């Protein structure tokens, strides 16, 4: 993807943090766990939710087919009134396969840019103070307790 | 002591389409097309659709004898006809602007027929001799039972002159039609008189038939041909008629009582015994989706049909293996 | 000491819209939609339109005497037509292809009206008696100026043999008509003959009017009907007129000075005393807007038309608060 | 936004510069100011000048409406009429919303990038010279004067 | 020691638009839209087209003596017709319903000619006096070559009452035609009866033609005009001619063999001696690209058409100086 | 570019390297030269070939134009005809242009995202072993010779 978090230097998804869309995991003396980042999630769940009611909205002022009939001698008509009917639903057709097209990419994308931001985060509050592992990790120099750990992910570490 | 960032994975198999990638699998998506129907003709927000069956538009509104069914029907939400009925037109012929008619009534729900021209009111004519095996009914020859073929009383046909004004308030469909013989004899024997005329007029309306006799191919075993007209008659109007011969004469005609949404849509399935919000020839569709795909004539609180197989968005991310 | 990377921020109340997120704050913005209008009729380039006010199209071309404002009009923009003209057809009946001659008319900015057959010019039947109530100027029973109503002179109407070659470079519009009466006795009493006849022809109409007489609903008075009909005469090509009853006869022509484009627009709005280089049903547009959401239906150097309420650019960035 | 700058780990704009789109504050013994970063915002107005230009001319090859009249015996094709015309508008409004809607996202995200970009060819100089505060500033280790200060600005940092 | 990341250039000097940029220059670019057309008209899939040059598709299925070239045409796999043939209808008139019969021409691949009612086959009646001067053969005085002008037979033309039914399996065109002369004398001299009618019949025909006398415009030296009228006769139904004159009769009817593909293209061009495709009326077209710009109108395997001037997609990436 | 890459921090692209799309440049003792990376190439390889084909199948649906004759007393249907059809032609040629420039936007933007992606994978392996020079280049503080230069394009070095 664009910003080369997902499926790219995060090698894989959390079948293990059933929280949220984005978040961490540690690991320390007292244990190992999952938590979500609920901020960044709720962000993402917002634009989703709009960009789909969008996209609905958008679409909900399609061309409408009526029933039409012409005699044996008004055939010039008929195909006319055929082909611009068949013509409009083309045209509908190929704007919502491309919109959904177009807009799942830019989904995947936005979940990318997400993961990286809140990353990068990370890696500015840790500094000199963490290894950058270069797998999503960061390896803390001093022991880092739970409420150390706790410190991170509330955006107070130092 | 280790941090760690990371993202959601699950056991979604749900794939998403992007122009750069096919088929990748999301840990979440949407679904917007309906790709469902019940295969039902239903009703339209609990109103009855008007079903044919058999007959035709032009079957039911002159009404052959075999479509009796339809001599007195109800408010209808949308009007289901055959590809090809059967009871149409039983003595062949033509119903002139017939398309025209069929569009007007894609705007009316409800018809409430009445009678304008009483068959007991013809004295210098026979009204009950204007037959034919063409249209049987119980094993008689009979007629369209909307009009009347006026024939001639004891070897004569006196000039009609006949006037209807609508006092009803609202619009009224008038019928009539002619007859085309297919020798000059048959002319005489019918009535009387050798050259004819029908000429019919209201405010708007100006016009002048006259008979066309040619021998002509036996359909239904019948060389005359029948050919019918209509006209609007606006309230506070007259219709006058005016023929020495070959008349149909208007007997019942229609009031519109109801002027809303609809359509003659065509299909070969039988009533459903269902109700719908959404219907097509080719079923009914319950779902909130945006789109369809099922046909594309439909009516009433209807997604967007589109020609696609699928149309899938994706809303939560690229799931891991 | 420190040094930091930023961005522009402002008092900027303007919002855009995006797929993710509405109402977004920038800090610049264009607006690309149009949504005024000044609410007048205007000339169009200093070219002012044709207004009929309570005239139709017909009631101006035929010469209604109560559309005398349009006995000799300049070139014109556009035209201005009424829903519906009180002034249209006075004496009661149809236009024949009414639509495509007003189809015609958008491809027409000038007409110059020429005398083809003069009133003088009628020998062997009156021109002057034909006239009507239906149609009143300044009292008196009068007539459409452009066409005479020819009656028999001293009980007889000889066959009428008229010949018309145009001479004139340019393309001519020519009307005639041909009068419908309700019974046998007022055809004897207006033309004498009982089965008469009005035969066009040109080097390609091919004509023969019979006229169609029926008592019907009194319009305006009036149960007779006038049916009118129009060609356009080729230059160096000739129109062969004969009748012997029933015609009403070209007395002008309109010669078609020029070919524009124009529309025939409808409007319930009088003249405004502007000008505009973009007008509509609904008034002038003055914009360098590519876009407006005013009428579908402009002409001149206009924007495109759009079904929205609001179409915003963004140019800056998002404003914080 | 998709870059992270702005409305990111950048809080907030700054009314106090009226000079261009993206730049720098300084602040040091001699005092403290804004200064425009020339080269960027104006490819940014380019950029943004190219697009719009571009928006009006793609948009000018619209369907015209046409006035066409029909008797009363003619309501099959006056009615085809109507929904061709009809058609054409719907499809046109929908092309134009969109367009609009998809390009405002772009442009937002346009000027995320230049500021993202802008504060990476700084961070890229500063190098172990500065702390990277994490909200867009960074620490210098020994004194800044102006014209080390001009320095930064210029791109001749070392 | 030092490593680097970067990326492709070369000498490419091909340039793609973006909505932000214009001419950017990329390293690998793909063209899109086929520019390119040979200026020939060529056969499709070897399959000639049917070009009549000079003849109109009315002086063909008439059958102009100056278009003997097409008396007997192969299967065409689409038709060239220039915009104004000079060789079409030398006896000036009319051709009744031509457009919808050019329409059905646009499914049909194939006719083949057979002979209905024969020269030799009119007893009563006179069938190698019907030529004029307007439809010429070799100098002499010829006529349409698959309708009969027939004519009074020693002062006398008998009623005819004349029958066929088609055997063929195939849809069988049937053309005739109406004569309409320019006096009361030329009816006579023609034949002999003044007031004639031509009436026909099929199973869904009801025909009465009544010739329309009037003095006109010479057109091709000719004040007289025929009418031609055209019907398609199914399999097993019968067309009934009945007339006392001004009858044109069908002597060739066409058998429509094969229903497929086709259309009537408006070219000047003349036959190329080539194989195509995909075939435009300014050319045709070898391509594989998607889109092409040469023209709407084309017949075969044949990109989109769009009014482009250029559709190219960037490949590769910005590339260097 | 929105990536900040090509054109960006990276100055121009290479002549001298005609092996793939994106690559290394490597210079020591032992001498210099180019290296594609193949990975990133052949990922951009079918991306940009999927692309081209949905473009191309999206737009296979397009209006096709038929010929329709009228007589000299069917102006309005004539007209009716001839709007319909140049309306189609319109929609579909803006269409065509606007997916056009559209996605070429994208695919710039794709190599430039490739090229960041690859520079940060090798920027987070090197870590504190080299001097991130601000142009593309890292500097190796202990001498770096052919199979350490093969380590980092392999993705092992330590
Ligand atoms: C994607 O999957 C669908 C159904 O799972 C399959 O029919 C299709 O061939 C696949 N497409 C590609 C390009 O692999
Ligand atoms: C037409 O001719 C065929 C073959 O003789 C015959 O079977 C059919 O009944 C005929 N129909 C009519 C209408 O004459
Ligand atoms: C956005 O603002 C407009 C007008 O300021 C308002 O009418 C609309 O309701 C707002 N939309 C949303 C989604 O909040
Ligand atoms: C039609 O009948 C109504 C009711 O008698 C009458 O008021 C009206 O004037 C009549 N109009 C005509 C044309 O006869
Ligand atoms: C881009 O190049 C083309 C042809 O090379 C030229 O005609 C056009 O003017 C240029 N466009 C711009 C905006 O510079
Ligand atoms: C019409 O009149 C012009 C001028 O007299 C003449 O040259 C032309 O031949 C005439 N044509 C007919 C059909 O009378």
């Amino acid at each position: 993807g664009l910003f080369g978090a997902i499926a790219g230097f995060i090698e894989g998804g959390w079948q293990g943090m059933v929280d949220g869309w984005y978040g961490y995991h540690h690991s320390n003396e007292q244990g190992s766990g999952y938590a979500a980042d609920k901020e960044s999630t709720q962000k993402a769940i917002d634009g989703v939710t709009n960009k789909v009611n969008s996209i609905i909205d958008k679409m909900n002022t399609q061309f409408e087919a009526v029933g039409r009939e012409f005699n044996n001698l008004e055939r010039r008509i008929e195909n006319l009134n055929k082909k611009m009917e068949d013509g409009f639903l083309d045209v509908w057709t190929y704007n919502a396969e491309l919109l959904v097209l177009m807009e799942n990419e830019r989904t995947l994308d936005f979940h990318d840019s997400n993961v990286k931001n809140l990353y990068d985060k990370v890696r500015l509050q840790l500094r000199d103070n963490a290894k950058e592992l270069g797998n999503g990790c960061f390896e803390f120099y001093h022991k880092c307790d739970n409420e150390c750990m706790e410190s991170v992910r509330n955006g107070t570490y130092d | 002591d280790q941090i760690c960032i990371g993202y959601h994975a699950n056991n979604s198999t749900e794939q998403v389409d992007t122009i750069m990638e096919k088929n990748v699998t999301v840990t979440h998506a949407q679904d917007i097309l309906e790709k469902k129907h019940n295969g039902k003709l239903c009703d339209l927000d609990g109103v009855k659709p008007l079903i044919l069956r058999d007959c035709s538009v032009a079957g039911w509104l002159l009404g052959n004898p075999m479509c009796d069914e339809f001599i007195n029907v109800p408010e209808w939400s949308y009007i289901v006809e055959k590809a090809n009925p059967v009871n149409d037109l039983c003595y062949p012929g033509d119903f002139n602007d017939y398309e025209e008619l069929k569009h007007l009534l894609s705007r009316i729900n409800h018809f409430e027929k009445i009678q304008i021209i009483p068959k007991s009111s013809w004295s210098s004519h026979e009204a009950s001799l204007g037959v034919s095996s063409a249209c049987p009914y119980q094993g008689k020859s009979s007629f369209f039972r909307n009009v009347v073929w006026l024939i001639k009383k004891n070897s004569t046909y006196p000039t009609i002159k006949r006037s209807y004004n609508n006092t009803n308030q609202e619009d009224l469909l008038v019928l009539w039609g002619i007859h085309h013989p297919n020798d000059a004899a048959d002319q005489t024997k019918l009535y009387q008189n050798p050259t004819t005329y029908i000429s019919v007029g209201t405010s708007t309306l100006n016009q002048r038939l006259v008979p066309r006799i040619a021998t002509r191919s036996k359909v239904n075993g019948q060389s005359g041909r029948m050919e019918f007209f209509w006209t609007i008659l606006k309230p506070n109007d007259a219709i006058n008629f005016e023929s020495n011969g070959n008349f149909i004469a208007p007997e019942y005609a229609y009031k519109i009582v109801k002027k809303g949404d609809s359509t003659i849509m065509k299909s070969e399935l039988e009533y459903g015994n269902c109700n719908t919000k959404c219907q097509t020839p080719m079923g009914a569709i319950n779902s909130s989706m945006p789109f369809h795909n099922i046909h594309p004539l439909t009516i009433g609180e209807c997604p967007k049909y589109v020609k696609s197989n699928r149309l899938v968005l994706a809303t939560g991310l690229r799931n891991s293996p």
